[PDB]
């Protein structure tokens, strides 16, 4: 096809407030502030070539230890995972190589095409590492991205602001804006 | 800390009248001000946020107002059911301070 | 709907522990805010704690004297009062955040109040 | 001013090449002494930080940012080889 640029958003993307320059502090999150957002993904072309499948990681929800019980709505914990890469499984696009159905409830921080997906990277490493070389034999990867828009994530701090790191506002900045960048 | 104080803590009053409380900050706390009202066996009920908001169930003749360190409590065509100790509440910086209360007594022979 | 403890009566030096059950919401998102009140006299704030992390905020002057906790797994939240003397008999109340973790617009659910005599 | 590194690219890699460390430009010329050797390294090419949330309650259909805990997280992936060469020194 003739070389372009795609697009992907979500109707109710979790984007509280424009966080690259702002004039007044921002006001304060209500019930579902989330925007009709879209973007343009980040560009990636490469190529494997072996006689056994490709395999990737993308981080997934790992296996709590038998302790602490997990109180509801705590951090889930991060695993790397290695899988087979499938037909159809979508490409880290911005957002890093991971399982956004089992590390996001939210259902709303990335556009609807990686939404319910595993974004998955090539494990390069290890692929070469294998000691007869099967998975790969040869490869061509080529991948750029920069930040175009600096964001805030609404929602409810899941782990606070060590105080040591800021002196307390007032009146307005007396209540700390959510500083989960995105 | 931030210190509320009320004018009086006392008002002898009429049923009728408009009554007026005021509370006045050590220093500025911008709107960031709450109403509450106790009767003798129980907690108290907040009428004002943002010195200002009404809240649910509480009855119009109800209002508040002020800024900066100086803020007002009124209650119009005061009922019997309005006899009560009124305080303020900054919530601008902690810890949170309340006034000390304004009792009101309803004024006889 | 929040409950409390009922009335207790303890001997100088001795200390309490007294409890505010949550119930009608989702406790896991909202702090716990705990006042103190003496025989007709006014309002003190005492803290407020984050069951989550139990991280809070301590009124100086009840520093050494309060110590706050909750379970989650029961939604309650917990004080302690160590050291009791005369000035610690009063009235307490444990208090909901309008705003989730955020401590502005009031305390706008309370509990019926938990009475406590040191004698 | 505030800062901005532009974009990142592959081209432009610096990791996941080999180094051959035959001519020093130093008088120590590659020779691990105390068999010890420092690897010093900083690479903000892949500084991709992720959020991932977990939901207080999964009942309601209706999103409440009350109802959702926001957290964030970074990963590094590294891996270290080396090709050594045994040396002599007569004392």
């Amino acid at each position: 096809q003739p070389l372009g640029v795609g697009i992907s958003g979500h109707p109710l993307l979790n984007k509280l407030d424009d966080t690259e320059n702002a004039s007044a502090y921002a006001a304060n999150a209500g019930v579902d502030n989330r925007e009709c957002i879209s973007m343009d993904y980040k560009q990636t072309q490469l190529c494997l070539i072996g006689c056994k499948p490709p395999i990737g990681e993308h981080w997934g929800k790992g296996s709590p230890c038998t302790q602490v019980a997990v109180q509801p709505g705590d951090c889930p914990p991060l695993e790397l995972i290695n899988t087979v890469i499938q037909d159809g499984d979508m490409v880290d696009t911005g957002f890093g190589a991971m399982d956004f159905t089992t590390l996001q409830a939210n259902k709303s921080e990335v556009p609807l095409d990686i939404c319910t997906s595993i974004c998955k990277y090539p494990d390069y490493i290890k692929m070469v590492s294998e000691p007869y070389g099967d998975s790969l034999f040869f490869y061509l990867r080529r991948e750029q991205m920069f930040v175009r828009h600096l964001f805030n994530r609404a929602g409810t701090v899941g782990e606070n602001v060590p105080d040591d790191l800021y002196i307390k506002g007032s009146g307005s900045t007396a209540n700390l804006a959510s500083s989960n960048y995105f | 800390d931030i210190v509320m104080t009320q004018s009086p803590s006392y008002l002898s009053v009429s049923l009728g009248g408009r009554v007026t409380i005021t509370c006045k900050a050590s220093d500025h706390i911008n709107n960031w001000l709450a109403w509450y009202q106790q009767k003798p066996g129980n907690a108290p009920r907040l009428l004002i946020s943002g010195a200002t908001s009404l809240e649910t169930g509480v009855p119009s003749r109800f209002s508040g107002s002020g800024s900066g360190k100086d803020f007002t409590l009124s209650i119009t065509s005061l009922q019997t059911e309005d006899v009560a100790t009124y305080h303020c509440q900054q919530y601008w910086s902690t810890p949170l301070t309340f006034g000390a209360g304004t009792k009101l007594e309803l004024k006889r022979a | 709907q929040l409950q409390q403890s009922g009335a207790e009566l303890v001997r100088p030096g001795s200390s309490v522990k007294i409890s505010c059950k949550a119930s009608g919401y989702a406790f896991s998102s909202y702090w716990m805010n705990w006042v103190k009140q003496r025989p007709g006299q006014g309002l003190e704030w005492i803290g407020q704690i984050y069951p989550g992390d139990g991280a809070t905020n301590y009124n100086g002057k009840f520093k050494g004297k309060a110590t706050l906790t909750a379970d989650k797994s029961s939604s309650t939240a917990f004080m302690q009062i160590s050291s009791l003397t005369s000035e610690d008999s009063a009235v307490y109340f444990c208090a909901r955040p309008y705003r989730y973790d955020g401590g502005v617009y009031a305390m706008d659910y309370w509990g019926q109040g938990t009475s406590v005599t040191v004698s | 001013p505030t800062p901005s590194g532009s974009m990142v690219t592959s081209d432009a890699q610096i990791f996941n090449k080999p180094y051959w460390l035959q001519r020093a430009q130093g008088h120590n010329n590659g020779i691990c002494w105390g068999n010890q050797l420092f690897v010093t390294v900083v690479d903000t090419t892949r500084s991709t930080n992720m959020s991932l949330c977990a939901a207080i309650s999964t009942s309601e259909t209706t999103y409440k940012n009350t109802n959702f805990k926001e957290y964030l997280r970074h990963g590094e992936e590294y891996d270290l080889q080396f090709i050594f060469q045994l040396c002599k020194i007569t004392l």
